[PDB]
């Protein structure tokens, strides 16, 4: 018979022998990352190397099969999958030590402290507290402390682990017929199978730069206009020509600027659209968000969460008797198992982010009648993207109104949508310079263009030039700032995000067409609309079955980001800043410090 | 003084309310004979997941007469009910137990995982992935024998010669579609040769002689 039938049920065997074994991993994982223990340490090791010996055997003999002779190409990009060699082509000296400094990163960063200068006893920890401070204080010396302190006692000692990091993992991109590690990463969103909907890793970095070419302009009449509205928060320590430093941004690296709308908001006296006040105030639970979150999805059609979800999620911090991950996963372990875990509080921004999280279920929730190596999303922006869209239409007054955290007569205003239009700039625009930047360090870092002797210059030479934030304090090359951050620490791609806010816009673009609307792009509430739903629903089913390409030229009508989506829903707000910037001067010096 | 039934309940509670089912590739079959048959306790359990009598009356069964009448046992997924019905293709029909397309009579099931996904399985049931031919209907292959997926040599468990049966890894945590679910199947048949159960008011209908 034909090799590719031959292939086809070495697939079926692969597909019903792998389950169990990816979902005794995906079991105790889960019971680690909710429940800190060396005794979960050790069994989710044991299940991750059964899974990984699993991929190792199944793999060699999925060699055998040649890709040429398959024709049916959604056979051919599961076989294609199974074949590649990962960290296989690294020696068990190399694979030990990747794997050793991969672990002892993370652990850093999780288990980073740092105590006050006065009485060490007392120590701060990133997640609980050092983030309160980084984004709740006005005071210019406690921000400069927080961001010092994690930069240089958590960061200072990542900078060896790091080199020896990119050299091993260059390594191992480089064994597997890539340039870099960043090729590595740049292959998720390439097609090279289908005339016209084909892509290469390159085309993404020269989109990208396109792209952000035209945020540029919206980005600079943002930053002068938070520039001047942080002068007065913070006198004597900004320049009016220069940058921003980096610790009065809204967290703790900049890459979100939502918690300086309290600082920046145009019009305080109209009705706030953060409605975390609102929420408290009220007694929202972290249930009643979950659960408004799945009334949203409800109403557009899609299924509720199953039980599963709701008997096993957590959703809420379980207490200082049991430590726990609280970083914000969704996760699919398979067998219809889909459960979040979240430290869920009483914010508008895990309001949000429950609706983000929520929408990953979704998407989750749809490919899984794919096969099991199609089940995944058309390429990382896709899956980050499908959750905006919720959080895009959550956000909206309208939407607030309608949930009960805005008052009943709430009467929109031309003041109003610029307050709720700055608001969704900070988190969305703010964000899009620091992930350009961040990531294109790391993708030449990966090519080696940034030697390790000019790695920090390079990192604020950027950050200046690129972000228009400055460091505060002087650093040397002891620092390793860029593996501060949780994704860079935990090897995760991070030019996903920047890619997902312009897909985001596009679909939504397209979902509020689907569903009738009357005015511009924002004051779109695709709920209670099944249109707008099932027009997704299309889309999420597909999986990596069909090319990413394709699937977004049948929801939006391109086979690219387009930034046009984005800027015509800031629109109202850009030309409103320009105005608001008749007396600052927009942009910034590349050559004032706080500290020169 | 007492009340003489000389037919007997059919023994339904015996099949339904057993302890242990079996797996799908080695299906049980009961013959229900010699006895009166009471389907109206089969309606009266609102637990039953599904109820779908295909050909005979779904209420009216209890109204009727039938000489040849089977009874098959089995457990499978909760998505892979939908394969044990009047032509449907799939992994559990087509190499495990196939209904007639022609068939009358009921399928039946419940969500089980009370018992049979119970912490620490004592139990283990399993399903057939791979079979050279599909069965043809009310046909039952309990062959341990490798599958070939090329011209290749199975005496050995290798690279393209799959062991033909698979387990059912059941726990609660899973999800409705891959938690178990009990299936009993109720083969009614019409013959002219002479009736074997009927139902309890046509006790003199055709049951007896
Ligand atoms: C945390 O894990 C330990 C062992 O890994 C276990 O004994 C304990 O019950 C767990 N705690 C909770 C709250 O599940
Ligand atoms: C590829 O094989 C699968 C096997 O189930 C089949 O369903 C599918 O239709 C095939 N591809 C195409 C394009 O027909
Ligand atoms: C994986 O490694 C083997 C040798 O160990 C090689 O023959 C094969 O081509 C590699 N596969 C890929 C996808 O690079
Ligand atoms: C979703 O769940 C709620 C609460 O359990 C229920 O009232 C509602 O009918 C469900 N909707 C669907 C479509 O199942
Ligand atoms: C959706 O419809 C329900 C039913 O009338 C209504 O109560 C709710 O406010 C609607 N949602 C929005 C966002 O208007
Ligand atoms: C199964 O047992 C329960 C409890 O004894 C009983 O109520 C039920 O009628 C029984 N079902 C059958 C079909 O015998
Ligand atoms: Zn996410």
């Amino acid at each position: 018979s034909t090799i590719e039938e031959q292939a086809k049920t070495f697939l079926d065997k692969f597909n019903h022998e792998a389950e169990d074994l990816f979902y005794q991993s995906s079991l105790a994982s889960w019971n680690y990352n909710t429940n800190i223990t060396e005794e979960n340490v050790q069994n989710m090791n044991n299940a991750g190397d059964k899974w990984s010996a699993f991929l190792k055997e199944q793999s060699t003999l999925a060699q055998m099969y040649p890709l040429q002779e398959i024709q049916n190409l959604t056979v051919k990009l599961q076989l294609q999958a199974l074949q590649q060699n990962g960290s296989s082509v690294l020696s068990e000296d190399k694979s030990k030590r990747l794997n050793t400094i991969l672990n002892t990163m993370s652990t850093i960063y999780s288990t980073g402290k740092v105590c006050n200068p006065d009485n060490p006893q007392e120590c701060l920890l990133l997640e609980p507290g050092l983030n309160e401070i980084m984004a709740n204080s006005l005071d210019y010396n406690e921000r400069l402390w927080a961001w010092e302190s994690w930069r240089s006692e958590v960061g200072k000692q990542l900078r060896p682990l790091y080199e020896e990091y990119v050299v091993l993992k260059n390594e191992m991109a480089r064994a597997n017929h890539y340039e870099d590690y960043g090729d590595y990463w740049r292959g998720d969103y390439e097609v090279n199978g289908v005339d016209g909907y084909d892509y290469s890793r390159g085309q993404l970095i020269e989109d990208v730069e396109h792209t952000f070419e035209e945020i540029k302009p919206l980005y600079e009449h943002l930053h002068a206009y938070v520039r001047a509205k942080l002068m007065n928060a913070y006198p004597s320590y900004i320049s009016p020509i220069g940058c921003l430093p980096a610790h009065l941004l809204g967290d703790m690296w900049g890459r979100f600027w939502t918690n300086l709308y309290s600082l920046t908001v145009p019009f305080g006296q109209k009705p706030n659209i953060d409605v975390t006040d609102a929420m408290v105030d009220q007694a929202w639970d972290a249930q009643r968000i979950f659960k408004e979150a799945e009334k949203f999805f409800v109403s557009v059609g899609l299924p509720n969460m199953t039980q599963g979800f709701w008997e096993n999620s957590m959703l809420t911090d379980p207490g200082n008797v049991q430590k726990a991950v609280c970083h914000p996963t969704a996760w699919d372990l398979g067998k219809g198992d889909f459960r979040i875990l979240m430290c869920t509080k009483v914010t508008m921004d895990d309001f949000l982010t429950a609706h983000h999280e929520m929408g990953h279920i979704q998407y989750d929730m749809a490919y899984a009648a794919q096969p099991f190596l199609l089940r995944n999303g058309a390429n990382e922006g896709f899956h980050e993207a499908v959750g905006e869209i919720m959080s895009l239409s959550a956000a909206t007054p309208k939407h607030l109104k309608s949930i009960g955290l805005l008052s009943p007569d709430f009467q929109e205003d031309n003041e109003t949508e610029i307050n709720f239009l700055l608001k969704q700039a900070l988190t969305i625009v703010g964000t899009l310079p620091f992930t350009y930047m961040l990531e294109k360090w790391r993708w030449m870092v990966f090519k080696g263009e940034i030697p390790k002797d000019q790695w920090m210059k390079k990192w604020w030479e950027m950050k200046r030039e690129i972000v228009g934030v400055v460091e505060p304090v002087p650093h040397d090359e002891t620092y390793c700032d860029p593996a501060s951050l949780f994704h860079v620490s935990n090897d995760y791609s991070f030019i996903r995000y920047y890619t997902r806010t312009l897909y985001q816009f596009q679909f939504q673009e397209a979902l509020c067409q689907a569903a009738k609307h009357e005015g511009p792009l924002h004051k779109c509430d695709i709920s209670n609309s099944t249109e707008a739903g099932q027009k997704l629903f299309n889309m999420l089913r597909l999986g990596k079955s069909e090319p990413w390409t394709l699937a977004l030229e049948n929801v939006v009508g391109a086979k690219n980001m387009n930034v046009r989506p984005l800027l015509n829903y800031f629109e109202p707000l850009f030309t409103w800043l320009k105005d608001q910037n008749k007396n600052s001067f927009v942009g910034w010096s590349t050559d004032w410090s706080p500290y020169a | 003084v007492r009340f003489p039934n000389i037919t007997n309940l059919c023994p339904f509670g015996e099949v339904f309310n057993a302890t242990t089912f079996a797996s799908v590739y080695a299906w049980n079959r009961r013959r229900i004979s010699n006895c009166v048959a009471d389907y109206s306790v089969l309606y009266n359990t609102t637990s039953f997941s599904t109820f779908k009598c295909y050909g005979v009356s779904p209420t009216k069964l209890n109204d009727l007469c039938f000489t040849n009448v089977y009874a098959d046992s089995f457990v499978v997924r909760g998505d892979e009910v939908r394969q044990i019905a009047p032509g449907q293709t799939g992994k559990i029909a087509d190499y495990n137990y196939k209904l007639p397309d022609d068939f009358m009579g009921c399928v039946i099931a419940w969500n089980s995982i009370s018992l049979d996904a119970k912490v620490g399985g004592n139990y283990n049931y399993y399903y057939r992935l791979f079979r050279k031919s599909v069965l043809k209907p009310f046909e039952r292959d309990i062959s341990t024998q490798l599958y070939q997926a090329g011209d290749k040599p199975c005496s050995v468990e290798g690279p393209d010669c799959y062991y033909p049966l698979q387990s059912y890894y059941f726990q609660s945590t899973n999800g409705v579609g891959y938690q178990p679910y009990r299936v009993v199947v109720l083969s009614f048949e019409l013959l002219n040769a002479p009736a074997t159960v009927c139902g309890p008011k046509k006790s003199t209908h055709l049951v007896v002689n």
